[PDB]
RNA sequence: GAGCCAGCGAGUCUAACCUUGGCCGAGAGGUCUUGGUAAUCUUGUGAAACUCCGUCGUGCUGGGGAUAGAGCAUUGUAAUUAUUGCUCUUCAACGAGGAAUUCCUAGUAAGCGCAAGUCAUCAGCUUGCGUUGAUUACGUCCCUGCCCUUUGUACACACCG
RNA sequence: CGAUAACGAACGAGACCUUAACCUACUAAAUAGUGGUGCUAGCAUUUGCUGGUUAUCCACUUCUUAGAGGGACUAUCGGUU
């Protein structure tokens, strides 16, 4: 079946027990796997003045905007597989499954 | 099997990583020799732990470093910390530690460097100027 | 003295470095006992090296700069001016070739002639402000060992740039024959002329 | 021993096998040499004149053996670099495509060089026992 | 907060700043950093000998 | 050029109407522990050989 | 400066007051019953106020 | 506009860029007793072009008076032989 | 390493195409000095004349410059590419042209005044002595007026 | 000519982005394809300064490249007061800067290029990134200003009173 | 620190957060690497060295990322108060 689950959020500690439950879920039905493929985490910076005019110092503001990325390999037979897909949204988080 | 140790050498961004075995006295530096390092110069600089605790600790084994990151004399820096590195962790893993303790004695009482590494990490830039501390330049009239 | 080999060849003009001594290529680091018995602690020497380039954390302490090898400071002190920041490599090759063609000429160890020379080139005695209000004034003081070394370094490295500016005569050379100019004293030499025009002017202000 | 060369070093290895190839036979040219820049960024053509054909030809086989698969756009972003735009300032630029196309297809033709799926070019078998003992005739010629 | 609100003369701008409690935050930090708990040591009444409780 | 050797025992203090100088015992090498006060440029701390050009002057202090 | 500040010092003071015989002139074991015996917030303000109580702690042993 | 210069003139030398059988057998026997020789030396020395010199260290080089102890570009250092 | 003697042949100064020329130089930096040519025409032309570019211009034979002026006046007939040119479609009688020492300033004069007699923007600037390409006018460049 | 080593980061879906490869062109660039919604492909961003070899020669000179002339491309409905790029030619000031004045104490200054912001095209700008990497202090209030206290005051839009 | 018609407090500072460094210790991974097997190219062949290879598989996480964590508090020693 060789499935593909991948988180994309920002609230790290959200994803990471969706990945805990996830794993421990997995592990407990005794599946094959690999670990969370925890990739690099990618940092949105946009970096503006403060100043809405044009006078007082150059002053310059950067914000970010930290997004993190985890994946994991799995093999399941189809019934256990969409029930392991209709459970675990947590909010904030973002999934998706691909396959092949 | 075979007697064997893996270490590495850091820098600025250069990271140089020495597989270290039991072979024939071979040295290689990206599948290069340590005579073709390349800038002529700091070729003796990366020579000179070997110098130091003579050939004779480099007669049945083989060293093999691969490098990446930053400048030519990063990467310089980066190999002789991994090869100093390495000889000292292969006569911690099998031989005494009488002969790897008077090894890193000398290879430290004639400098840090080879061992410990340069801690100095660059500071960022900040607005208002073209570096870290240099603000552009300030005008009144 | 053997000569080992092993499956890599090495020069064995280098493993003869190895077993009896580090030197550069050639020179002897010994035998340079320096006659200043106040410039000796802030110079540095029996403690050799191969190259005029490492990354040594000097200015984190105050006399942390005085334990840096001296051919060391000449390096550093060679790439200024602006074009010439960074350039440790171009330095290190000015002072291969300027050691070169001091042992050439004046046959002795052309380590020993920049110790010499430096020595030589030291201003001891300076001089130094008084405010007054409406005017200024000097008043001339002593110089303390590692002023004198700094202040040598800097005068015979700007007295050798100047000198090879806009000439023929390489840096190396013009630096070279600077040094061995200084190591005799020559009255010729930037260097000296400065020396003793600043120990004229603290003289009148004494 | 044996030899390759990574175990030789760059510049007289090069030299050796460009002189070699000058000397053997007809390889190649383009009929344009003499003439250009090697660049847009290069303010001048080379010195070598007659020459430089073979020392690029002989980099560009050292280079391709060194690496598995290589490009005309990778070897005019190797081959290029500073140029002064006048008074403002310096700028990476690539090399003359031309000349690497060229030079590569001239190797592609004496067979030391081969066109290689997954894009690019490689090094032949042929490619690598003629450089690699060019490189062990090259470290004994000092003597 | 921040708020605007609209009189025939003008806008007057309004904020609003709520410290609210740290102990009842019930997920993040519950406390403050410069504030410490030094919990109490319940004190025992000595030996007076030595002596054993067998199991 | 008859110079003097003397060694700073005591460092006092920095003088000069802007920091740039310095206060110092120094002791006579020749003919020990016959002590002078005088005064320095550069950096220096104690046990600091120095080369004075004549011996017989002490400057006490500085603007 | 080393200086610290009055959070370190009280809590300090009020730990040698309570709880001076569990402990010792040890800073790892004071590191490590401090961190269940009191609840801190922040990792590095626990090591200060290990440091500060081993220096008390010292200070109380000889006077 | 001012200069704060003075930008007088000078000799505009004439050093040598090809030569004759004069400064030929000049130089021959000429570069010897020069303990230190090198582009710049023969230049100064000898008033002539600095290819003059470079090309004239080739040839030196290869007869054998001057003995190299480093054959770097742009700085050559040479002896005498003895 | 190869050393010979240069006897009369020599000379101090020569003359190519109404304008000195200097010996005790290299000839390709030689024919730069003449007007109408640069380094890279110079070195080009040299080469197509089929001589020594090592050897400096006082010592060379009127043969040879004779040829590297025939080439120089008539280049694309001696097989130069047609983009080295100074004067590429002509607008008189649309032919790649190489303009010379002499004629550079007469022909620069030629194609400004026709813009000045067509009454063009850049004819007018040309004339009254502004900047023609469009440049910033405001703040540099005082000292030339 | 050769050697030739980074880090931060950005990218197309109902759109036309980053673009590898191969073919043509001196070059700008064109071409037919490919990969990529991204640690995956662009990209090891094979950056520059650097080093090694030669050419040069102290010469407003192969320094320097404004100024102009002609031509070839690209972006765009439109480039004329040249968008920009490429090629050839023209080769002017400038020989280290006057009273003055700015920034700077460690991987910092300074040299070096790179991505991003702007953006159809246009960097000498900015924000960040790394590459090479110093000299000179560890002090003082002398200048310019700050903080606390004591003191004086005809000051309070407060010494520009 | 203490001194004391002041006692007890609050904001700012500090604490806190991010980033840079250290971890051959945990979780791990062809969207990151490493070693080894096979298939395979070259040179020396005498033992070896340098390479190419996703369906050739086998193993590991030092380098690479990230998660939880640890680590420095001026520790120890000597002066000075």
């Amino acid at each position: 079946i060789k499935i593909r689950i991948t988180l994309t959020s920002t609230k790290v500690k959200q994803l990471e027990n969706v990945s805990s439950n996830i794993v421990k879920n997995a592990e407990q039905h005794n599946l094959v796997k690999k670990g969370p493929v925890r990739l690099p985490t990618k940092v949105l910076k946009i970096s503006t003045r403060k100043t809405p005019n044009g006078e007082g110092s150059k002053t310059w503001e950067t914000y970010e905007m930290r997004i993190h990325k985890r994946y994991i390999d799995l093999e399941a037979p189809v019934q256990i597989v969409k029930r392991i897909t209709q459970i675990t949204i947590e909010p904030g988080v973002d999934v998706e499954v691909v396959v092949a | 099997a075979v007697p064997s140790v893996q270490t590495f050498g850091k820098k600025k961004s250069a990271t140089a990583v020495a597989h270290v075995k039991a072979g024939k006295g071979l040295i290689k530096v990206n599948g290069s020799p340590i005579t073709l390092v390349e800038p002529e110069i700091l070729r003796f600089k990366v020579y000179e732990p070997l110098l130091l605790v003579g050939l004779d600790k480099f007669s049945n084994i083989d060293i093999r470093v691969r490098v990446t990151g930053g400048g030519h004399v990063s990467q310089v820096y980066a190999i002789r910390q991994a090869i100093a590195k390495g000889l000292v962790a292969y006569h911690q893993k099998y031989v005494d530690e009488q002969s790897k303790n008077e090894l890193k004695k000398a290879f430290t009482s004639y400098d840090r460097t080879l061992l410990i590494a340069d801690s100095r990490r660059p500071e960022p830039k900040k607005f208002g100027g073209k570096g870290a501390r240099s603000r552009f330049q300030k005008s009144y009239r | 003295f053997t000569p080992v080999v092993l499956a890599t060849p090495i020069p064995e003009e280098v493993q003869q470095a190895q077993t009896e001594i580090k030197l550069f290529n050639k020179w002897s680091f010994e035998e340079v006992e320096v006659k200043d018995a106040s410039l000796v602690d802030y110079v540095q020497v029996r403690q050799p090296i191969f190259v005029a380039h490492t990354a040594g954390r000097y200015a984190n302490k105050r006399f942390r700069k005085a334990q840096c090898p001296i051919i060391e400071r000449l390096t550093n002190s060679l790439m200024m001016n602006g074009r010439n920041n960074g350039k440790k490599l171009k330095a290190v090759r000015i002072i291969k070739h300027t050691l070169d063609i001091i042992n050439v000429l004046t046959d002795q160890n052309p380590i020993q002639v920049v110790v010499d020379a430096i020595t030589n080139t030291g201003p001891r005695e300076d001089t130094t402000r008084v405010g007054g209000g409406g005017a200024a004034r000097r008043q001339a003081v002593d110089v303390s060992p590692l002023r004198r070394v700094n202040q040598a370094i800097a005068l015979l490295t700007i007295g050798a740039r100047e000198a090879a500016f806009r000439n023929i005569k390489t840096i190396a050379e013009t630096l070279a024959e600077e040094l061995i100019n200084a190591a005799k004293g020559s009255s010729t030499s930037y260097a000296i002329k400065k020396k003793d025009e600043l120990e004229r002017v603290a003289k009148s202000n004494r | 021993p044996g030899v390759s060369v990574r175990d030789v070093a760059a510049q007289d290895f090069i030299n050796a096998y460009a002189s070699f190839l000058q000397r053997q036979g007809k390889l190649e040219v383009p009929g344009y040499v003499d003439i250009v820049k090697t660049s847009s960024g290069n303010e001048m053509p080379p010195q070598d004149a007659e020459g430089w054909f073979y020392k690029r030809a002989a980099s560009v086989a050292r280079h391709i053996y060194m690496r598995k698969q290589v490009g005309v756009g990778k070897l005019n972003k190797l081959y290029g670099g500073a140029k002064s735009r006048g008074v403002r300032p310096y700028k990476h630029i690539d090399a003359s495509g031309s000349i690497n196309r060229k030079v590569l297809q001239a190797l592609e033709k004496i067979g030391i060089v081969e066109i290689s799926p997954k894009g690019g070019r490689r090094i032949s078998e042929n490619g690598q026992r003629d450089l690699d003992r060019i490189a062990a005739q090259t470290l004994e010629e000092d003597e | 907060a921040t708020r605007h609100v609209l009189m025939r003369q003008g806008v007057l701008g309004i904020k609003v700043k709520i410290m609210r409690d740290p102990a009842k935050s019930r997920t993040g930090p519950k406390a403050l950093p410069d504030a410490v708990t030094i919990i109490e040591p319940k004190e025992e009444e000595p030996i007076l000998a030595p002596s054993v409780k067998d199991y | 050029t008859p110079v003097t050797l003397a060694k700073v025992i005591k460092v006092l203090g920095r003088t000069g109407s802007r920091g740039g100088v310095t206060q110092v015992r120094v002791e006579f090498l020749e003919d020990t522990s016959r002590t002078i006060v005088r005064n320095v440029k550069g950096p220096v701390r104690e046990n600091d050989i120095l080369v004075l050009m004549e011996s017989e002057r002490e400057a006490r202090r500085l603007r | 400066g080393r200086v610290r500040t009055k959070t370190v010092k009280r809590a300090s003071k009020a730990l040698i007051e309570r709880y001076y015989p569990k402990l010792t002139l040890d800073f790892q074991t004071n590191k490590r019953l401090c961190d269940e015996i009191a609840t801190i917030q922040s990792k590095r303000l626990r090591n200060k106020i290990a440091g500060y109580t081993t220096h008390l702690m010292k200070r109380i042993q000889k006077g | 506009k001012k200069k704060w210069s003075k930008k007088s003139m000078k000799d505009r030398a004439q050093h040598a860029v090809i030569l004759d059988q004069e400064k030929y057998d000049r130089i021959l026997k000429e570069v010897p007793t020069y303990r230190y020789v090198s582009v710049s030396v023969l230049v100064d020395r000898l008033k002539i072009g600095g290819s003059l010199a470079r090309i004239a260290l080739r040839h030196l080089e290869k007869e054998g008076i001057i003995k190299p102890i480093s054959k770097h570009s742009k700085q050559a250092i040479y002896t005498r032989a003895t | 390493s190869l050393v010979v003697q240069e006897q009369g042949s020599f000379q101090h100064i020569l003359r190519l195409l109404n304008t000195n020329v200097d010996g005790n130089i290299k000839i390709v930096y030689a024919l730069t000095t003449i007007k109408g040519v640069g380094r890279r025409y110079s070195n080009l032309v040299c080469k197509k004349a089929d001589v020594d570019l090592h050897k400096r211009a006082g010592e060379l034979t009127q043969e040879e410059l004779e040829r590297i002026v025939q080439i120089m006046q008539n280049p694309t007939h001696y097989k130069i590419p047609a983009w080295f040119l100074n004067r590429q479609n002509d607008i008189t009688d649309g032919k790649d042209y190489h303009t010379l020492a002499n004629n550079v300033e007469s022909k620069l004069r030629d194609d400004l005044e026709r813009l000045k007699k067509i009454r063009a923007h850049r004819g007018i600037r040309h004339f009254w002595g502004l900047r023609v390409r469009g440049q910033h006018t405001k703040t540099t460049g005082r000292r030339r007026a």
